[PDB]
């Protein structure tokens, strides 16, 4: 299940690993 | 079938006369088409003063804006209503406007060009608006930093003479010239003595001395009481200048010596001697395999994105050098093997470098003059230089003539132990002191 | 076949197992000196080839240290012996030469 | 006076190959080699092919080694230069009269027979970085290509520069592929000034007709039209506008050139205010920020692009855009004047023929009339069909263009460009 | 004269900066 | 935006709005190239001063009583007034955008304008969107209802 279905988030975080 | 030298016999030669008012007429028949009439004259920022700088330029601005007899924008009309290109330069010893045209339009063609260095109206308005775009062109200047650093080599190597002075001319004095200054500057350097009426292309020498003799005969030629601005000798001055910008990527740097001038016979040696030296550009793509060593060096070495060299002459002086363009942590390496190539071609010259570089110098010579406006150029430039347009056949003579022993006397009088005069601009932290610079012209070793 | 033929053969198959490089798996142009021919022909080589190369100057100076040979069935046979160097390098010798020769003139 | 010029020499060999000379006496001679190998020959699984064929014009042939080629070019203080339009390949040499012999020599081993080894091809990867860059300074080239982009499908879409994810990845064998595809001797002209005719017959005898064995015959140009917008933050907007024109060596691509120098094909005079210029007058009424504005023109062997192309600041894009197409739009109505018709023919004429004064304009215009059709025209035939031109030709040109599927390409601060649909 | 009017061409050389 | 950048579907979804949109949610996600390091320290300040504002913001909160959130609400948020940048409405357009980049498969997406959320006519699509096949629910699976 690679194929996009809902639009981007973008996530940041302080000690966290940033992720879309 | 044919050879090297009866082609070089077989090209036309130029023929020159000269009217009563003291104006010049010089053309060359060919068989093409079309044809390129222009006028040159001997006046450029050297005439000028301190207080008039910058006036011929201006006057340079003015000259395609209309006259007495065609108002306003009418003019530009009339050049494009026979699709002919007119243009104009000015430099510091020469100025020129000329009109690449047909043979049918030569007859309106003159007309114009006598119309335009005659009877400059100069509208006060049009001044006005030619000085903010002259200021707007100040300020825009900066943004080209080869032209700057020749700028700086000009001003440092003759200081406290006319030949420091730009053609531009500094923005303060723009700001301050008036019509008055505009006009005295016409009525004193335009005449008849001092300008040539150069043509090339399809054309006969009789038609264009009618045309001038109809057209040119109203310019004075008296020399009106003892107003003859004459040369003199200008001293050079072995300096360094540098402008530390950091926040720029590459740096430039330009370095030079006194030259012999325009009709010396020394020249075509130097020319020989900067062929063996060459230029290179990152693009080119010989790469490691170049006859020149210093570009064989740089390109395999990537000391610069580029180098040149060099000879400009004026009357009994000249600057003879190089210039590159350099990552700010190779300055070392440029001077350094530029150096030790001048100091080669002093101390021990071969025949085989000497030979490919009068080839060099041969193709040069003959594929610069291919065309209208070249040979037009070349009649122009003579005429005010040498007095006389020289033959191809007597260049291949005179380049003939050179051999190893005239290469390296020539180098060793006019490169070794030498003051030069050096330009810096950008990052140039790592440029060596004048010191080291002055004591790389010569060798411990000879 | 002939008579010094067969005589020259066999006195080189005798030198090339006397010389013994081939009880630690090597070819005889993994032996050579490294000038600057040689690096620049080492260097012109295919990825597969150096690869090869590679590994087995390894594994010889491994058994080196060791102090050991490889058993006999893995020894490098004379007569399938590759001279997989030899083209590129004469190629090289073949340039330096010419532009030596350019030098002089 | 000079002998009179003699005429040039035209044949076509039983091959398919062309041989043109003339034999005028200046001191140099120019020898060129003209191929149908342009960009447009290229798929989309070896892009970039060309530009890399470009640049490796001096590595190791058959014949003679890089060092040998180099050194001996420079010997005789000759010249060697490689051209590339999107349709053809120019490969000139130019030297004195008396070392031609040499220098044909080099020029076939570097045609007929090359090399492509393997660590030379890897050398010059990198060096198709550098000249890309040099050539994207320009912002003209930057918007030309992305317009051939929007403008074509499949053949003429084909940049003239190696795609940025393409580098270091090309092969000799996609080299080796496209030289024996496309160097054939029914795809080649072989033009000469100042050598004989028999000289250069024997050369191509010898080698040139050995090359023989014709392959690809490539794609046909498929026109679409669209946008592509590109934003970069810089201080002017640089915007091109066209659409599909013509078939070059047509009646009606007379016309587009007639209606380019009505329009306006920038200045003949220095500084000039571009007073004739009908679209710089029709902008400059309104506007009244320095711009600049210009009609382009490009014709093929089966399609053409025709429009105009300005430059401007941000705010005063749309201005821009909008006073010349309306202008376009009022010529194409009918308001034309037979005065204005006149001198926008002279213009053309005395463009023509000043182009092809010199020795390097002469051989790319025989070259290229040599490739498209396959015999010379002199130039009185020419005139004689600008001439001919009727001006309602003019007017229908005009119609065609307003008209058609427009195709825009702009880059800059495109903040207030409008897109196709607000035109 | 800024705006280009006539289709791009490419050169190379082998001791020429290259132009557009 | 680099690792960000190494999957494909964030580089063909932002080019789908791209093309999709002539303003507002055309713009990307991620900052644009020519623009890194020019993002000065006032162009945060305006951002901030006309978005961050009382009528724009909604404070959540899971795990915390009702009043304290409203005294911090009623103690610091009440400095936030003074609202502003109506923005603009997005404006469908239309195009395409292609991407030649010889990678090992080609990423396409295909829309068209469907309707605005909260709207009846989003759950339509929303079922449409079953209808066709969102995503896969069995691992290894065959896609068999899609």
């Amino acid at each position: 299940g690679q194929a996009a279905g809902r639009p981007l988030v973008a996530s940041v975080s302080l000690n966290v690993p940033a992720s879309v | 079938t044919a050879t090297y030298a009866q082609a070089l016999q077989s090209v036309p030669e130029t023929q020159v006369s000269q009217l009563d008012n003291g104006l010049r007429v010089a053309s060359e028949q060919s068989s093409q088409p079309t044809c390129t009439v222009g006028v040159w004259i001997d006046a450029g920022s050297r005439y000028e003063s301190e207080k008039n700088n910058g006036a011929g330029y201006f006057v340079e601005h003015l000259a395609f804006k209309g006259t007495k007899n065609r108002p306003g924008n009418a003019l530009e009309k009339e050049v494009e209503s026979m699709g002919a290109h007119l243009n104009a330069y000015s430099t510091r010893e020469h100025t020129a406007y000329y009109i690449k045209a047909l043979s049918k339009d030569l007859p309106k063609a003159v007309e114009l060009l006598a119309d335009i260095v005659q009877n400059c109206s100069l509208e006060d308005s049009q001044i006005e608006k030619e000085r903010d775009v002259i200021l707007q062109e100040l300020q825009e200047n900066d943004t080209s930093m080869r032209d700057v650093v020749f700028n700086y080599l000009h001003a440092t190597a003759f200081q406290g003479t006319p030949l420091a002075q730009s053609v531009e001319g500094p923005s303060e004095n723009v700001r301050k010239l008036s019509r008055a200054d505009l006009t005295e500057y016409l009525s004193r350097h335009y005449k008849a003595p001092r300008m040539v009426l150069a043509a090339a292309g399809g054309l006969e020498h009789r038609q264009l001395l009618d045309l001038a003799q109809k057209h040119f005969s109203g310019l004075s030629g008296t020399y009106d009481e003892d107003a003859v601005p004459t040369l003199s000798p200008c001293r050079f001055t072995g300096s360094q200048i540098c402008h530390r910008e950091d926040g720029l990527p590459l740096a430039h740097v330009a370095i030079a010596v006194e030259g012999p001038g325009w009709a010396h016979p020394d020249n075509v040696a130097l020319q020989v001697a900067n062929a063996i030296i060459g230029h290179y550009d990152c693009t080119y793509g010989g790469g490691a395999h170049l006859s020149s060593p210093l570009a064989s060096i740089a390109a395999t070495n990537k000391l610069c994105q580029s180098f040149q060299t060099f000879n400009i002459c004026y009357a009994d002086t000249g600057l003879l050098g190089a210039h590159f363009v350099c990552d700010h942590m190779s300055i070392d390496d440029m001077m350094f093997v530029l150096q030790g190539q001048w100091m080669r071609l002093c101390t021990s010259a071969t025949e085989s470098e000497v030979l490919r570089g009068k080839n060099l110098l041969r193709n040069a010579l003959v594929s610069h003059l291919d065309g209208t406006t070249p040979v037009c150029e070349d009649i122009g430039r003579s005429l005010l230089t040498y007095g006389r347009r020289i033959p191809l056949a007597e260049w291949e003579s005179r380049i003939a003539e050179v051999d190893a022993r005239v290469v390296r006397e020539v180098c060793s009088k006019y490169f070794y132990d030498q003051c030069p005069a050096v330009a810096g601009f950008g990052p140039i932290e790592q440029l060596p002191d004048y010191n080291r610079i002055r004591s790389g012209m010569f060798w411990l070793r000879f | 076949v002939s008579a010094s033929s067969r005589w020259l053969e066999g006195i080189r198959k005798w030198y090339y197992n006397a010389a013994g490089f081939n009880k630690l798996g090597l070819m005889r142009d993994d032996t050579i000196h490294e000038n600057d021919d040689v690096k620049e022909a080492i260097r012109r080589l295919p990825e597969n080839l150096y690869n090869d190369r590679v590994f087995r100057i390894k594994r010889a100076l491994d058994l080196s240290m060791r102090q050991q040979i490889l058993p006999k069935e893995q020894w490098t046979k004379y007569e399938e012996d590759k001279s997989y160097l030899e083209p590129y390098l004469k190629e090289v010798i073949r340039e330096r030469k010419e532009r030596e020769e350019w030098a002089k003139k | 006076v000079p002998p009179h010029p003699q005429d040039l020499e035209f044949t076509r060999l039983p091959n398919g190959l062309v041989i043109a000379s003339l034999e005028n006496y200046a001191p140099a001679s120019r020898i060129g080699l003209f191929i149908k190998a342009g960009s447009r020959y290229e798929n989309s699984n070896n892009l970039g092919t060309s530009h890399l064929l470009r640049l490796a014009s001096s590595l190791t042939t058959k014949g003679a080694s890089s060092f040998k080629i180099t050194r001996g070019i420079e010997a005789v203080g000759g010249k060697l230069s490689v051209t590339s339009t999107r349709e053809n390949m120019a490969y000139t040499v130019e030297c004195l009269r008396d070392d031609v012999d040499i220098l044909m020599e080099f020029l076939l081993n570097v045609t007929t027979a090359p090399e492509f080894r393997r660590w030379e091809v890897a050398a010059l990867q990198p060096q198709l970085r550098i000249d890309k860059a040099v050539a994207l300074q320009n912002p003209q080239a930057h918007v030309i290509e992305n317009l051939h982009a929007a403008a074509y499908r499949n053949a003429l879409a084909n940049s003239l520069y190696c795609p940025d994810y393409r580098i270091g990845k090309v092969t000799p064998v996609e080299l080796h592929d496209y030289v024996q595809n496309h160097f054939t001797s029914a795809r080649m002209a072989l033009i000469g000034l100042g050598v004989s005719h028999p000289v250069l017959k024997q050369v191509a005898e010898q080698f040139l007709n050995i090359r023989g064995g014709l392959g690809l015959s490539g794609a046909k140009a498929k026109y679409h039209g669209g946008e592509i917008r590109e934003q970069n933050g810089d201080s002017l907007v640089h915007a091109a506008l066209v659409a599909e024109s013509a078939a070059i060596g047509s009646a009606e691509a007379n016309a587009f050139s007639v209606l380019q120098h009505v329009l306006g094909a920038g200045p003949h005079v220095k500084r000039g205010s571009n007073a004739t210029s009908s679209l710089y007058q029709a902008v400059a009424k309104g506007v009244h920020q320095p711009f600049d504005v210009s009609a382009f023109n490009a014709s093929y062997s089966d399609s053409g692009l025709f429009g105009f192309y300005t430059i401007s600041q941000a705010a005063s894009a749309g201005d821009v855009i909008k006073a010349a197409y309306n202008q376009v739009k009022t010529i194409a109505q009918g308001n034309l004047s037979n005065p204005d018709v006149q001198a926008a023919k002279n213009k053309l004429k005395a463009g023509y023929l000043m182009s092809v004064e010199s020795s390097e304009g002469f051989l790319d215009e025989v070259g290229s009339q040599a490739l498209a059709a396959g015999s010379y025209t002199p130039p009185s035939t020419v005139l004689q069909q600008i001439d001919a031109v009727a001006d309602a030709d003019v007017i229908n040109a005009a119609k065609k263009f307003v008209s058609g599927r427009k195709s825009m390409a702009a880059s800059g601060n495109l903040g207030h460009t409008p897109f196709i649909d607000e035109l």
